[PDB]
């Protein structure tokens, strides 16, 4: 006697895209990150006075 | 010629520097020749009757 069981779904969320968490960061898909170091920022901030 | 072109980007930027702390220099001294001229509500305001 073959038997079949009842399975629920995993529940779904909403990807960070569609979040509006997303309007506090920025986006870039940086596809091999696993080869990267390190990474900086250089600023240069002149002064008047 | 990257080296003399990145030379006479420094001595323009210390030189726009020099002029616009000068227009700073207006702005300042105009002010605190208010500030001389200027005396406060409590003094000036039975003196307007």
């Amino acid at each position: 006697e073959a038997l079949l069981g009842v399975y629920t779904n995993v529940v779904e969320f909403v990807k960070f895209l569609e979040t509006a968490l997303a309007a506090a960061c920025v986006n870039t898909e940086f596809k091999d990150l696993r080869r990267m170091i390190d990474g900086k920022i250089q600023f240069k901030i002149s002064m008047p006075t | 010629f990257t080296e003399y072109a990145g030379a006479i980007k420094t001595i323009t930027s210390a030189l726009q520097f020099g002029m616009d702390a000068l227009e700073r220099g207006l702005v300042d001294t105009v002010l605190a020749v208010k500030l001389r001229h200027a005396p406060p509500v409590f003094i000036l305001k039975t003196l307007g009757d």
